[PDB]
RNA sequence: GAGGGGAGUGAAAAAGAACCUGAAACCGUGUACGUACAAGCAGUGGGAGCACGCUUAGGCGUGUGACUGCGUACCUUUUGUA
RNA sequence: CCGACUAAUGUUGAAAAAUUAGCGGAUGACUUGUGGCUGGGGGUGAAAGGCCAAUCAAACCGGGAGAUAGCUGGUUCUCCC
RNA sequence: GUCGAGUCGGCCUGCGCGGAAGAUGUAACGGGGCUAA
RNA sequence: GAAUACCAAGGCGCUUGAGAGAACUCGGGUGAAGGAACUAGGCAAAAUGGUGCCGUAACUUCGGGAGAAGGCACGCUGAUAU
RNA sequence: GACCUGCACGAAUGGCGUAAUGAUGGCCAGGCUGUCUCCACCCGAGACUCAGUGAAAUUGAACUCGCUGUGAAGAUGCAGUG
RNA sequence: UAACAGGCUGAUACCGCCCAAGAGUUCAUAUCGACGGCGGUGUUUGGCACCUCGAUGUCGGCUCAUCACAUCCUGGGGCUGAAGUAGGUCCCAAGGGUAUGGCUGUUCGCCAUUUAAAGUGGUACGCGAGCUGGGUUUAGAACGUCGUGAGACAGUUCGGUCCCUAUCUGCCGUGGGCGCUGGAGAACUGAGGGGGGCUGCUCCUAGUACGAGAGGACCGGAGUGGACGCAUCACUGGUGUUCGGGUUGUCAUGCCAAUGGCACUGCCCGGUAGCUAAAUGCGGAAGAGAUAAGUGCUGAAAGCAUCUAAGCACGAAACUUGCCCC
RNA sequence: CGACGACGUUGAUAGGCCGGGUGUGUAAGCGCAGCGAUGCGUUGAGCUAACCGGUACUAAUGAACCGUGAGGCUUAACCU
């Protein structure tokens, strides 16, 4: 099944009649317009490309505008692609909207997570301190040993280490549709999902399930 | 920790390939005093984007 | 932003009375034991207010049956039926924790007469 | 991580930079004109512009607000005597910078700093 | 959030005044014990002539902690103090008669109704 | 200012006082050729291509060296050393 | 003021023994300035082989002196048998 | 008593089969591959 | 009090600066719940900390132990007393 | 704290006690805590970037990969291979 | 030419197998296996003296690991002296998982209390240019003991300096260059690589099947946890020397009043955003393919029998996918 | 650090400014009560960072720079 390209409003909660609350994020997700479709003839394989939003005219390049003109569709401020099922077929300018999440229990939402820049093995790994005190001589996040010794005589690849953490895509998996608000252009699900504060999110039906 | 052999002229050279320096692409012309300036700094005379900001 | 502002005005209670740090007030709570739901009261000193929209909170300590006991409330949670002021306190601070360390006679607050 | 942190650190304590923009805001208000380093210059625009936002609304306590800040009557006085009527119809942008080079000493990047209608 | 070495207060009249954790029990590695959960004890302090003794080994089930309970609308229950209820080691029922202070719904189960039962408030 | 370019002296200033000759290590600027899919004592045997130049107009000379066979420095000490 | 118990730092140091936080003595077998005396198998030592000019199970400088070294290293152009 | 071409289990011998678990990586033909290579 | 804090007289900002606001190191501040579970060891850190008064055990060489332990009061204003 | 089976105590190279004293060795408790469960955030000095100045140890020469094997018997440099 | 580590060896050690006396009511072979026999590993105790004495830091802890499988748990299976429950034994299986404390320098061990389990080994008995420095192994001192004595003792006791700014390989991240054949802005495909893969308890099926009873299931389903991981900041909280306040001493702004500086942010009480765990969402799977041990169908060689030779079907956390990231 | 994303007057990119929120907790001044410390009123006052909604006041300058001008050979399938 599709998806839908959203942006991260924030959190909030819904109390229920029954004294629960429950924390969700607030997708804003305006109709995505199809730009273009792909077919097995002459693609390879199946799938539309969308965008949503909008972009300032002199932001959009020559070549941006001409695909946008192709599909008769205003400019968007990206374009994200869905692969499509069997029984899936789309127009180009055909228009996307949130109620197709109407009948969706859960979904699994993908955004780039907050950044965190360059990253200890403490944070970065969970990596475990070693002692404050007890003489410790300038060691006390530092990552220890990082391999044997002349057997095997190197560091092994993907050794945890510190580095860049963060700003990178994360998909968060099956979270409940709390709500879905057709005349507002939100999606209400439930839990938090990666990304900044207006950030965009790739909402699509939990593969799960 | 120390070099086991002396790295050659050739390493230290293409180390070195990333030291060149970057002249400034364009410098601007004020358009009243047509004096030459780095692009949103004041001109040597004291003019900016054609007002005489400072004097002396 | 707008868009969650309106989310959480439109869950909002309407009814909530006027009380500072320092008031005793009396909190009814549904509890729910079994199909049964009636409403049990919580008594105490507000410590703490967290003025935060739907988000708001408000912290009411008392002394139980022998054990000193808090409640962070959720203000705007259905869970909370109705809450009164008992007593006008008059204290200075926004935040009672000091009262944390007292007991009996040093816990006292003296009463707001307005 | 700085995440939507503002203010500028400047290799000093939170005392000295303090004291330090007391004074050039105190100097910038004398002068009406002076060259700093460009980031002190766009720290310094968040400490004269409310002082002057200040000054627009003439009362005792806003003149020991404004002592309280500056610690100088000459500048106080300057303040709510001619800079607020100056700026009384001006909403905010009070200072104007103008970058204008290289340091000599240190090749630290320097700007003007002006009152706007100098 | 109990764990080993924590000192707890006794909210029954076993005649243990004050047990400490020495292990939590119910999984590899679990670090706390909160309230409902069952933990092991030892008995640091008892009156003369209560139905246990000091240096006794059995087992306790926590009925109030500092850090508290949360609830379903985010609110949260914290008490001054933490204390439990002394369980038998093998039968895990209570070995006092009376129970002493509040205590909070999470304990309505079929283990511990005797508790909400005897305890002169449930929150 | 330092330093330099001229002018002049001188057989000579590339004898200018940081001064006869002015080697090598080491560091540059210029030109030719090679070099960004390629694994190791860096050479050696084979070898295309390019550039420059040669009295017979023919190949040759000089420089470079794609690709390819083989190939673990030297001394010392040792039974024996990459 | 005289010391130097613990830790961290520093360890191509700010320093060839320190800095910082703490620590001990602080009218005494105390501590300090100036000058004096004891000299190398000798001095001096509330004694650690401690100290005797950043040197101590025998100071430093010069001399015997090129001690001796059955040990280690090194030993320089070519070709022929 | 029943079917119509062999049946049985000892020996000697050629080639193979099991017995056969190890640590950075195939890793006990130098490799590719080979039923002959 | 020659301690300490802030100052006077007086003398100084320590002869590279400017930015940034990663890991990690150094020197510090604070920390939910727990409270020595750390570790060779409470190393380090945290803690105690003043004055007056009340009160203070075994033991003892009759001096001590002892500031044992433990506790109470403490600012400001007015009067007693311009 | 006892027991005595003192491998191998013992009476001025003193025996056994001993109040007080000790930056002395061991053990236990109250308090206290980032010592720890288990780390989080923050303030400063470095680390990072720009401008100025400008070291060091080491160094046969380097066109300085992994693996399995070989081999002066633990290989970037040998073989095969990736 | 010894002590450490490597190397060679494998007597010794550890593991596996062969024969089967006998135990096992009966019955060698469910389980165990005498007297003897044959191997595997490199794994203990050793042997040797090949490498290093112009130096290859040697116990234990900490941090961080990585591999083997002779498997501790979880998964699959045969036999059982397997009624059930729970066991024994062997086979397959390395995906993931696989205690915290008291004592002691300990490793180990014993002990307490956990857990589904608390695996066994290799990696310079992995890891000190990563930490420690309690132990061993300098100089001080003392005891016992030996010695006439200087001194000595894998006997004991109290004390006792752990350096290195990373050139190369490697590894975690991050750019610059050129290439990809006119140049350019975008969206992709997916060769290939990495991550992930754990599990308890409760309830139902069912007090059923089994069983004289005590007890008490398979198969299948439901919920809720421990540990781990990813994201996030709505909530609960920490921080919050950039916000507000209280307050001690002092100095100043002429003074009063009001303020500012300094004293660890002077000391404190609160606390915004951000960052964040103790906070709260989510994850491990299902499914599919090909298999292991194992089970079979049909079936001759060998008129029978036979899971196998021809053919055909099942079969596990291993493998290939499915999920996430590059 | 490079990098990556947004924006450059046809503009909300940052600062300021306006409104709000949040936090602290009733400013200053004046008045009243009290011999006074102080209390009370004006007053939930004053102040309020990194937050939310807005706003061209300030700064994002016209330019300039780089990058080119129809893109190899052969063969095949076609279009002429
Ligand atoms: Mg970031
Ligand atoms: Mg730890
Ligand atoms: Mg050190
Ligand atoms: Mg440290
Ligand atoms: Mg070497
Ligand atoms: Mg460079
Ligand atoms: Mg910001
Ligand atoms: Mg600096
Ligand atoms: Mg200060
Ligand atoms: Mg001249
Ligand atoms: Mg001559
Ligand atoms: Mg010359
Ligand atoms: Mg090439
Ligand atoms: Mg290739
Ligand atoms: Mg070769
Ligand atoms: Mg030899
Ligand atoms: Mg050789
Ligand atoms: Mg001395
Ligand atoms: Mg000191
Ligand atoms: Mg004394
Ligand atoms: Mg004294
Ligand atoms: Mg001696
Ligand atoms: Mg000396
Ligand atoms: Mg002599
Ligand atoms: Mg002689
Ligand atoms: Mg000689
Ligand atoms: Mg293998
Ligand atoms: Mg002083
Ligand atoms: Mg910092
Ligand atoms: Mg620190
Ligand atoms: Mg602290
Ligand atoms: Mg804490
Ligand atoms: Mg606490
Ligand atoms: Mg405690
Ligand atoms: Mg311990
Ligand atoms: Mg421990
Ligand atoms: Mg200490
Ligand atoms: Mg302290
Ligand atoms: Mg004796
Ligand atoms: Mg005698
Ligand atoms: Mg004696
Ligand atoms: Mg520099
Ligand atoms: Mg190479
Ligand atoms: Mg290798
Ligand atoms: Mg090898
Ligand atoms: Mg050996
Ligand atoms: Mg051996
Ligand atoms: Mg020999
Ligand atoms: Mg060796
Ligand atoms: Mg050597
Ligand atoms: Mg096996
Ligand atoms: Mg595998
Ligand atoms: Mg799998
Ligand atoms: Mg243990
Ligand atoms: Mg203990
Ligand atoms: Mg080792
Ligand atoms: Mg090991
Ligand atoms: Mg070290
Ligand atoms: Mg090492
Ligand atoms: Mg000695
Ligand atoms: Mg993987
Ligand atoms: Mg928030
Ligand atoms: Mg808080
Ligand atoms: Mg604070
Ligand atoms: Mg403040
Ligand atoms: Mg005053
Ligand atoms: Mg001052
Ligand atoms: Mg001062
Ligand atoms: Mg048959
Ligand atoms: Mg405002
Ligand atoms: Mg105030």
């Amino acid at each position: 099944m599709i998806g839908l390209v959203g942006k991260k409003v924030g959190m909030t909660r819904i109390f229920t009649e029954d004294g629960v609350s429950i924390p969700v994020t607030v997708i804003e997700v305006e109709a995505n317009r199809v730009t273009q479709v792909k077919d097995l003839a002459n693609d390879g394989y199946r799938a539309i490309q969308v965008t949503t939003g909008a972009k300032k005219a002199n932001r959009v390049t020559k070549p941006e505008a001409g695909h946008f003109a192709k599909a008769g569709v205003e400019a968007g401020r990206g374009l994200w692609e869905f692969r499509l099922a069997e029984g899936e077929e789309f127009t180009v300018g055909q228009s996307i909207s949130v109620e197709l999440f109407a009948d969706v229990k859960k979904v699994d939402v993908t955004g780039t997570s907050k950044g965190k820049g360059f990253a200890g093995t403490v944070k970065r790994w969970n990596f475990r301190t070693q002692d404050a005190t007890h003489g410790n001589s300038l060691s006390h996040r530092v990552p220890g040993s990082i391999g044997q010794n002349q057997t095997p005589g190197k560091v092994f690849k993907g050794k945890k280490m510190a580095g860049q953490m963060g700003n990178e895509r994360v998909t968060v998996q099956s979270l409940d549709v709390v709500r879905v608000d057709a005349e507002r252009n939100l999606l209400l699900v439930k839990g938090a999902v990666p990304g900044a504060t207006g950030s965009d999110l790739i909402v699509k039906p939990a593969v799960k399930a | 920790a120390v070099q086991q052999n002396k790295p050659t002229r050739s390493k230290r050279g293409m180390r070195r390939s990333h030291d060149a320096l970057t002249a400034v692409t364009s410098l601007s012309v004020d358009k009243t005093s047509g004096e030459k300036h780095l692009r949103h700094h004041i001109t040597a005379d004291g003019y900016y984007r054609g007002r005489k900001v400072i004097a002396k | 932003s707008n868009i969650i502002k309106q989310l959480e005005q439109e869950q909002m209670k309407q009814d909530v009375p006027s009380f500072r740090p320092g008031d005793t007030v009396e909190v009814k709570v549904w509890v729910v034991e079994g199909s049964k739901k009636r409403l049990q009261a919580f008594e105490g000193v507000v410590i703490a207010i967290r003025n935060r929209g739907l988000h708001s909170a408000f912290t009411v300590r008392k002394i139980s049956n022998g054990e000193g006991v808090e409640r962070v409330f959720q203000t705007h949670s259905p869970v909370v039926d109705s809450i009164s002021v008992k007593r006008r306190g008059a204290v200075r601070k926004a935040k009672l924790y000091y009262l944390r360390e007292r007991t009996g006679k040093a816990a006292r607050i003296k009463e707001r007469l307005n | 991580m700085r995440h939507r942190k503002s203010g500028r650190q400047l290799n000093r304590n939170s005392s000295h930079r303090q004291a330090m923009f007391r004074n050039m805001a105190g100097s910038l208000v004398r002068h009406e004109i002076i060259k700093t380093t460009l980031p002190k210059a766009k720290e310094l625009r968040r400490v004269v512009e409310p002082l002057i936002t200040l000054a627009k609304t003439d009362s005792v306590a806003n003149r020991r607000l404004a002592f309280a800040r500056t610690r100088d009557n000459e500048i106080v006085a300057k303040l709510f005597n001619e800079l607020g009527p100056r700026f009384a119809s001006r909403a905010g942008g009070y200072t104007r910078i103008l970058k204008c080079g290289f340091r000599a000493g240190d090749n630290a990047p320097m700007a003007y700093i002006e009152l706007v209608d100098r | 959030m109990i764990q080993e070495q924590t000192m707890l207060n006794v909210a029954d009249n076993s005649g243990a005044r004050r047990v400490m954790c020495i292990k939590v029990l119910g999984g590899s590695h679990r670090r706390y014990a909160g309230v409902g959960d069952i933990i092991k004890i030892t008995i640091k302090e008892a009156i003369p002539r209560g139905k246990v003794k000091k240096g006794d080994v059995l087992k306790a089930v926590v009925v109030r902690t500092k850090k508290g309970v949360r609830r379903p609308d985010g609110s949260v229950i914290r008490f001054d103090g933490n204390a439990c209820v002394l369980l038998n080691n093998n039968s895990e029922q209570p070995i006092g008669t009376r129970i002493f202070g509040p205590v909070t719904r999470e304990l309505r189960s079929e283990k511990f109704m005797k508790i909400i039962s005897l305890a002169p408030e449930v929150l």
